[PDB]
């Protein structure tokens, strides 16, 4: 049940390095097992892989990258670091840190981090507004989230607990340039009351976190 | 050096048929070829590897053929829960790695009509110095849908923008946000504000309104 989890800093400035770190747990990067590697995937496009590191440390590379890539591994701390210079609007992309079997059978990203999203961009960071979408058989709330850069935010209603209906909509890229998008819910009309429903607003590029309980009006 | 050609780029089909999904290869691969799925949003996961051998947990609908040039990936019975993207996977004993550009293969199921509503503007928002008028369907297919607001009784341009969830994978559904943004001063200088939905599953379009100022 290897368990690899990224850390980035979400904005890098153009021409600036991006540097990200992946934490590794459950088994060691020193380990002769594994290859250690970086794939990205651009918002609607497809993964390409970046480079992947031996314990040794041999260093493979992409050949559309090569000449910006450097991957390091830390045994000390379990973890191994991507390097990419000179960063490009091409670059922005959600980056993943996997693993790969190097021994035991042929190679395959066994299990992957979660994405961590890059956008190169000058803008600043800019945490998001949070607003109540009131409800007035099956009644619609959500919780509209407004002017925030860069992207992602991650929205959860009661903790988690409430999955069923829950509508997450992609963000648009308003006029100002900030993003906002809106989280919707569909519940029984019945619960409007019984019920109680917050929705959870993590924007890990501010390092903000707004809950916001959602009553009927 | 070796690249990866996946066919096609999108797909649609109905639930319970077959589907087949072809990766090309540049050379004689005999290195390996391996298949993911990827939900949106998710990490990919590991379908087939080694061309055939179906990785642990994977459904059984799930096959990978070929060798040399021409691969395969085939769903013998599609499943709402197969919507995703799916790529083909290049790797010899060592790096480097190489995937194909993806297929994203979407469900074909009954027409759906859109429940529709309406919210006006949180008070809290208005504080804020913004007007944002969200008009919400929920659950509907096709994905095609018109939703028009009229401000006033007078049809605006240019003030709203909309966005669309991915495929559902429970129900093969989509549902659209719709947001008309506007400034709390021109919000306070009209009354009527009412969405317009137009869709194949709408006898006729469907108005949700409001009176601002009236609850
Ligand atoms: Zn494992
Ligand atoms: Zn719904």
């Amino acid at each position: 049940q290897v368990q690899l989890q990224e850390s980035g800093p979400g904005l890098v400035k153009p021409s600036e390095t991006l540097s990200l770190t992946c934490t590794v747990s459950g088994d060691s990067v020193s380990s002769t097992n594994y290859y250690w590697g970086w794939i990205r995937q651009p918002p609607g496009k497809g993964l390409e892989w970046i480079g992947s590191i031996y314990y040794r440390g041999i260093t493979y590379n992409s050949p559309s990258l090569m000449n910006r890539v450097t991957i390091s591994l830390d045994t000390a701390k379990n973890q191994f670091s991507l390097n990419l210079s000179s960063m490009t609007a091409a670059d922005t992309a959600v980056y993943f840190c996997a693993n790969s079997i190097a021994v035991s059978g042929p190679l395959y990203f066994h299990h992957w981090g979660q994405g961590t999203l890059v956008t190169v961009s000058s803008a600043s960071t800019k945490g998001p507004s949070v607003f109540p979408l009131a409800p007035s058989g099956t009644a619609a709330l959500g919780c509209l989230v407004k002017d925030y850069f860069p992207e992602p935010v991650t929205v959860s209603w009661n903790s988690g607990a409430l999955t069923s209906g829950v509508h997450t909509f992609p963000a648009v890229l308003q006029s100002s340039g900030l993003y906002s998008l809106s989280s919707v819910v569909t519940v029984p009309s019945s619960s409007l009351g019984t019920q109680t429903y917050i929705c959870n607003v993590n924007h890990k590029p501010s390092n903000t976190k707004v809950d916001k309980r959602v009553e009927p009006k | 050096d070796i690249q990866m050609t996946q066919s096609p780029s999108s797909l649609s089909a109905s639930v319970g048929d077959r589907v087949t999904i072809t990766c090309r290869a540049s050379q004689s691969l005999s290195g390996y070829l391996n298949w993911y799925q990827q939900k949106p949003g998710k990490a990919p996961k590991l379908l087939i590897y080694a061309t055939s051998t179906l990785q642990r947990g994977v459904p059984s609908r799930f096959s990978g053929s070929g060798s040399g040039t021409d691969f395969t990936l085939t769903i013998s019975s599609l499943q709402p829960e197969d919507f995703a993207i799916y790529y083909c996977q290049q790797s010899y004993s060592t790096p480097p790695y190489t995937f194909g550009q993806g297929t994203k293969v979407e469900i074909k199921r009954t027409v759906a009509a859109p429940s529709v509503f309406i919210f006006p503007p949180s008070d809290e928002q208005l504080k804020s110095g913004t007007a944002s008028v969200v008009c919400l369907l929920n659950n509907f297919y096709p994905r095609e849908a018109k939703v028009q607001w009229k401000v006033d009784n007078a049809l605006q341009s240019g003030n709203s923008q909309e966005s669309v969830t991915e495929q559902d994978s429970k129900d093969s559904t989509y549902s659209l946000s719709s947001t008309l943004t506007l400034s709390k001063a021109d919000y306070e200088k009209h009354k009527v504000y009412a969405c317009e939905v137009t869709h194949q599953g709408l006898s006729s379009p469907v108005t949700k309104s409001f009176n601002r100022g009236e609850c």
